[PDB]
């Protein structure tokens, strides 16, 4: 099938960028400036045009020396390697890439439109047909992704965007990460960690569908799975994996999520022989065209609504590491 | 509200190359694998990671009047209480109430074993005491090393094993996430002729003896008793047929002297690669080999 085909042409598409990084691409003189919406607690975001296209673009500012404390340093040299090698409709853009001295400015695309976790929070919950179209796109999302031996693992409202077409657009690879084998890194967030995380055993593209399975479920209930005012007790029903549905949850919503949430692994939907079929031929699937949420061609249900001047240091200085870039 | 991400100390699982020691008693440890039982991180770990944990941590003496942890602070550790009394507090907006005390027994803190966040509570000393402490670090690489250990062992057995040689090291992956273990001593029955075979074995220490009551020969009698087939060791795997049909054991398996054994659920194999038959047919060339293997006389 065609699948086969584009995730092919897709994992040539990708090796080829990921095997030859596209370093410093544009220039700083070819973007002014606008607004700046980019504080928070950490980094520093600021809108921008463009010179002769004059498009709007979100430039991340990392200050190359600002790096070295934190967290990590590497959490993001290659956070940068995977935007760039990437490609895929509900996924956000790294559009403009360069360094020197500044050091490492990102120029994300940009979408003047709602956050999943303000709306979501307003309304309360989804209807499931509405549920259904949003995870359609995050399937089809993770099954690009794991083509690529890609693993997410921060999937919630709260990185999920919807652009002014109403289809989501994935933000924020903090924690992506390219593995074929085992991976270890205790990372995620608390209402969506997989048994497996919490606990150490290893893992790879399994957690990923079991957070679908915590996404899914906090869509149309309008909370999460496992809450708990503390995080222990958290992690102590994501372990037992014993869920409770609301009454409103159909049938075929409930098995689909009995099988997501799987603490088993050799039960678990998406880790078993078929992969992401399992899913994609689900009874609660079945209404859904994914060739047409795909192409964006399917209506979405909600039409979301729509400072200073830092300086060089006239000289290059982290260079001496972030070569790779 | 907005939930942050959490993220703790990245390390390379893979065994860098072997390059701890705090003293502790038998009744000591003993009561430290008590404290524990309940813990979930502690709650499934397997006696050697339990050890190799215990042996980690390191004791901090108390005097009384002094702070535990404070609310609010970081925390780097969980501990153990081994001698003392000590009050906890809470603050709640502006108030702050003394809700519990421990008296020589207790332990808190664990959340910090899994990444950096704030102490939700103050604990206070009312008595010289003595607590044992883990380092979240430590302890994590600790289980991350060992469990990295035991996957590449997996892994090895696995990949011995000429009937899953066709398989993918993706897939070899998925069946070590799942398999068991399990421990047999000298003389003890692994698998009983007759009842339904569920899994197969694959043995890494010791062997194992294979034996046929030759009864199921004929129409009606004879030697009741007891025949070897056959004798495996090390690297072998035996109760392979589950994975290819549906008719009980033909014979008991026993075990001869100390044996461990990987052991596999048939469903559990099926459901994550699919049937047996088909991957053993991947490799055209060596499916007759295979067939032969699996069927044959020997």
């Amino acid at each position: 099938e065609s699948v086969k085909e584009f995730l092919a042409k897709a994992k040539e598409d990708f090796l080829k960028k990921w095997e030859t990084p596209s370093q410093n691409t544009a220039q700083l003189d070819q973007f002014d400036r606008i607004k700046t919406l980019g504080t928070g607690s950490f980094g520093r975001v600021m809108l921008v045009k463009h010179k002769e296209s004059g498009n709007h673009y979100a430039m991340k500012i990392l200050d190359k020396q600002k790096v070295v404390k934190l967290k990590q340093i590497e959490h993001t040299l290659n956070e940068k390697r995977i935007l760039q090698a990437v490609n895929f409709p509900f996924l956000v853009k790294l559009e403009f890439s360069f360094k020197d001295n500044s050091n490492l400015y990102m120029v994300m695309e940009y979408v003047a439109g709602g956050e999943m976790f303000s709306h979501l929070r307003r309304i309360g919950r989804f209807s499931e047909p509405h549920a259904r179209f949003y995870a359609a796109q995050i399937v089809l999302t993770f099954e690009y992704l794991h083509s690529l031996d890609l693993i997410y693992r921060d999937l919630k409202p709260e990185n999920l965007l919807i652009d002014q077409q109403g289809y989501i657009q994935v933000t924020d690879f903090g924690f992506a990460k390219r593995v074929k084998g085992r991976t270890w890194t205790l990372c995620g967030t608390p209402e969506y960690l997989a048994p497996e995380i919490i606990l150490s055993k290893g893992y790879n593209k399994a957690v990923d569908w079991w957070a679908l399975g915590v996404l899914i479920y906090e869509m149309a209930a309008g909370y999460p799975p496992f809450f708990a005012d503390q995080p222990i007790q958290i992690y102590e029903k994501i372990v037992s994996g014993k869920v409770r549905f609301p009454s409103h949850f159909s049938s075929d919503l409930k098995d689909l999520l009995r099988n997501l949430l799987q603490v088993d692994l050799t039960k678990r939907f998406g880790n078993l022989k078929n992969g992401v079929n399992d899913i994609k031929n689900h009874k609660w699937f079945a209404t859904t065209d994914w060739i047409a949420i795909y192409q964006r061609k399917v209506e979405a249900p909600f039409i979301p609504k729509f400072e200073e001047e830092i300086r060089v240091s006239i000289n290059e200085k982290c260079g001496k590491e972030f070569t790779e870039f | 509200t907005r939930r942050v991400s959490v993220c703790a100390e990245t390390f390379n699982p893979d065994e860098e190359e072997e390059d701890v020691v705090h003293p502790k008693t038998d009744e000591q440890r003993c009561r430290l694998q008590e404290a524990c039982k309940d813990i979930l991180l502690f709650k499934n770990l397997d006696q050697e990671q339990l050890s190799q944990v215990l042996d980690a941590m390191f004791e901090k003496i108390v005097k009384t009047d002094e702070h535990v942890i404070d609310q609010g602070d970081d925390g780097d550790n969980f501990y153990v209480i081994e001698r003392g009394t000590y009050d906890i507090l809470v603050t709640k907006d502006n108030q702050t109430r003394s809700v519990g005390q421990y008296d020589n027994r207790g332990s808190f803190g664990e959340l910090a074993l899994m990444y950096n966040t704030p102490r939700a509570a103050t604990i206070i000393a009312t008595s010289e005491g003595s607590l044992w402490g883990l380092d979240r670090v430590t302890f994590r690489r600790i289980i991350v090393k060992n469990n990295a250990k035991k996957r590449k062992m997996f892994e090895s057995f696995i990949e011995s094993v000429p009937l899953f040689k066709s398989l993918e090291m993706s897939e070899r992956m998925k069946i070590v996430d799942v398999i068991g273990e399990k421990i047999y001593k000298d003389g003890e029955r692994i698998i009983a002729q007759g009842e339904k075979a569920d899994s197969f074995y694959i043995i890494e220490s010791g062997e194992v003896s294979i034996l046929i009551r030759s009864k199921t020969k004929s129409n009606k009698n004879g030697g009741n008793q007891e025949v070897e087939i056959a004798h495996c060791h090390k690297g072998q795997y035996f109760g392979e047929l589950a994975l290819v049909t549906n008719k009980p054991r033909a014979a008991s398996a026993y075990g001869v002297g100390d044996v461990k054994c990987l052991v596999m659920d048939v469903q559990a194999f099926e459901r994550l690669l699919g049937p047996c038959m088909d991957i053993m047919k991947r490799n055209i060339s060596h499916y007759e080999e295979q067939l032969v293997k699996m069927f044959g006389s020997n």
